């Protein structure tokens, strides 16, 4: 699950040239566009009917800073991800009741938008140890559920 | 693609059943939610005490469409359409749960089908509801 | 099933791809084997390293395969059906692969078509890979 | 994954009452039999034309039994199962070139057969008890891919 020095670097410099905020308002928009069924969390959160509905949405792009800003936060600590996130996940289950299986679609949406945002700079290197670093996310995220 | 040898096997493992499918619905649940408690998540507003009769209400309306199924494993997307529909827009309970679900369904008829659920009947029954879990998540997107 | 509006988007976007589809399909599988080393398994005859002529030639065959797919969308079926021979009854890659795949073929796209990438676009591209996928295994039992 | 004393106990309590020979032969014969396209890793096991000569294949028969063997050596190492699974893992990596999702099918296949042979008995709580086994181990196998 563990990334190499090399990586790890990788990873902390092409984050360090992400708008947190921007990315995250993008990945969960783009998520809830892509995989439509996963607005069932979203009911509160007013219009979803198109494309633009759910991208340009005040409150998925609110929830989006949030959901990226604990992402970015973790990235700090890449050896203890379960730890970290084992809170969160606790909540995820018993309050929140969302299916774990909605943070590995919601990783592979943001890999694809770092992709779209940094283009030829998202290199297969890269793209590798971003696909270590969301798997792990997700797993934390999914790990004290019960 | 059912086969005409899948439908036949289907039908006779389902014959079998009969009117213990609502039972073994209840049961396939219940395997799901200890074996794979992921799923739950989708149940908050049950009651999932042990012996729930929210849960077992909830086995016989499943066992009842798969019934269904079997009866119309001719034309399932058309037996199904008004369940899709429901699965596509309101439910709409992550594909992969499909697969845990079948997955424990198998084990309950494995555990009450030992004459039946030969190694060629449990490939039938696996590919059949695989297909119907197909239809249920044909309408998503 | 692939609405009109993924028809125009997909048609768009791979047309846009144009002269590129050979090497955007070495890339992603690339991206594929370094995101996802479990699907080396399949190449053991392969140089999988960057630069390698097997996984260049092995592109354009994926990415040509998908410009016949998208040229016949309304009946991929068939259009495939010698492929999605070759796939059930040799190469027999399983089916969870086929998500990684087109997982990588979306990175590449998003890597190269910054402003054909739209939400929508993306929507799109991510249902005709899963269609082609399904089309592929179909066979498979 | 982590069992729970109760679970534990549970596992090796079954496991006592196992024929590994004939539940090994039925496991690897419905793998193939239900998953067909496994066969791909064993044209040199003679005929797999048909359900019974899948089932009735000495060589199938064979390898299914040294497989659920090395299986049962794994329930001594429970808490260990990355462990105890590295050399085999690397194994089925570099030399048989194996993708791992094999490993998750025939845990649920090997669940199936445990099922149809034990019946009543093979009650919910045991089955949970083994998924749980079966997950350990698929993940032990995988745990040194590269
Ligand atoms: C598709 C559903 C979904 C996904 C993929 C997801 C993925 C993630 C990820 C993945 C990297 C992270 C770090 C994360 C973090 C958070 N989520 Ni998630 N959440 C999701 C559904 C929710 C919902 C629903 C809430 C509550 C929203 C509300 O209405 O207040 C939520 C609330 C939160 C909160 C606020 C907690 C609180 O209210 O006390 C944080 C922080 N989250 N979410
Ligand atoms: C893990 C989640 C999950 C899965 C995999 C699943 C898979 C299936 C399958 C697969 C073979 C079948 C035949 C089936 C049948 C049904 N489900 Ni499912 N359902 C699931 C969670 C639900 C939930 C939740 C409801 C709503 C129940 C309620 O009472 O609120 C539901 C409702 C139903 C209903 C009731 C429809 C109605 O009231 O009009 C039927 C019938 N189903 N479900
Ligand atoms: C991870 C494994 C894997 C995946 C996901 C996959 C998914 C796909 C997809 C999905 C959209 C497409 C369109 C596609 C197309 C093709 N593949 Ni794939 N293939 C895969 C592993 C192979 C292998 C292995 C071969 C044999 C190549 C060789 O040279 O031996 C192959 C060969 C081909 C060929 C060559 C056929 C021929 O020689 O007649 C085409 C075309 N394919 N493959
Ligand atoms: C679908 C394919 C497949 C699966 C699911 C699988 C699952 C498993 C599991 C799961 C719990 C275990 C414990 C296991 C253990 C073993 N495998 Ni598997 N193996 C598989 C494909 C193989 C193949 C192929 C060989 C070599 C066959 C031979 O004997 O030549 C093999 C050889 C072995 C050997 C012999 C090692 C040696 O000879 O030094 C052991 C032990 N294994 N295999």
């Amino acid at each position: 699950v563990h990334l190499t020095p090399e990586e790890k670097s990788a990873v902390t410099a092409l984050w360090g040239k992400v708008n947190v905020d921007e990315v995250g308002g993008e990945a969960l928009g783009r998520l809830l566009v892509v995989y439509p069924w996963t607005q069932r969390f979203f009911e509160s959160f007013g219009d979803l009917s198109t494309p633009d509905a759910v991208m340009g949405n005040p409150k998925v792009k609110a929830h989006g800073k949030k959901v990226l800003g604990a992402f970015s936060d973790g990235l700090a600590h890449l050896d203890n991800l379960k730890g970290t996130f084992a809170t969160l996940s606790e909540l995820h289950c018993d309050k929140l009741h969302v299916d774990p299986e909605n943070f590995r679609l919601l990783g592979n949406v943001l890999v694809c938008v770092l992709a779209h945002h940094f283009g030829k700079e998202f290199t297969p290197p890269v793209q590798a140890a971003y696909q270590k670093v969301v798997a792990g996310v997700a797993n934390a995220l999914a790990h004290k559920y019960h | 693609v059912l086969s005409p040898a899948d439908k036949t096997n289907v039908k006779a493992a389902w014959g079998k059943v009969g009117a213990h499918a609502g039972e073994y619905g209840a049961e396939a649940l219940e395997r799901m939610f200890l074996s794979f408690p992921t799923t739950k998540t989708y149940f908050p507003h049950f009651d999932l005490s042990h012996g729930s009769a929210q849960v077992k209400g909830h086995g016989k309306k499943v066992a009842d469409a798969l019934t269904n199924a079997v009866a119309h494993v001719d034309d399932m997307p058309n037996a199904l359409s008004a369940l899709s529909d429901l699965h596509a827009h309101k439910l709409r309970v992550d594909p992969v749960n499909f697969k845990l679900l079948s997955h424990c369904l198998l084990v309950t008829l494995a555990a009450h089908l030992p004459a039946e659920f030969t190694p060629a009947v449990h490939a039938s029954l696996d590919k059949f509801l695989a297909s119907v879990s197909t239809v249920l998540t044909s309408k998503y997107r």
